[PDB]
């Protein structure tokens, strides 16, 4: 496939570390 | 805006690989990703993006400086038909509004606050 997949789950502990709500 | 995607890929096949593409996979919509003309940052490997529809513009952001040799004093901008989508939009968002007829998403980037300068 020539399509790549982006999930949350690369940014769902980011956004927690850095303090969203 | 102008894309080397649509140039090489002709637009019957592309509709083609749109209507397939976005029947298999619920909830992600297809966009491209190309840096803009006369923009001075590293450039993308990828186009091809699956992405979900629930995700922000403000977290594509950090998915695409993640892709992308880009140094703390460069600044990035993305573009949907010559305008900086808003950082709270959702991909979705985007995709109903803007999706051109091939059933697919354009969006370029630039350190330039302004389509190609």
């Amino acid at each position: 496939d020539d399509f790549e997949l982006l999930d949350q789950s690369e940014l769902d502990q980011i956004e927690s570390e850095l303090g969203l709500t | 805006m102008k894309f080397v995607y649509k140039e090489e890929h002709p637009f019957e096949k592309r509709r083609s690989e749109g209507e397939k593409i976005r029947k298999k996979y619920p909830d992600r919509v297809p966009v491209i990703v190309e840096k803009a003309p006369k923009a001075r940052i590293g450039d993308l490997d990828k186009k091809k993006y699956l992405v979900p529809s629930d995700l922000t513009v403000g977290q594509f952001y950090f998915l695409i400086r993640k892709r992308i040799h880009l140094r703390a004093e460069d600044a990035l901008f993305f573009f949907v038909n010559n305008v900086i989508p808003p950082t709270s939009a959702t991909m979705g968002q985007l995709y109903q509004e803007h999706h051109e007829e091939d059933f697919f998403l354009y969006i370029a980037y630039s350190d330039e606050s302004v389509y190609g300068l």
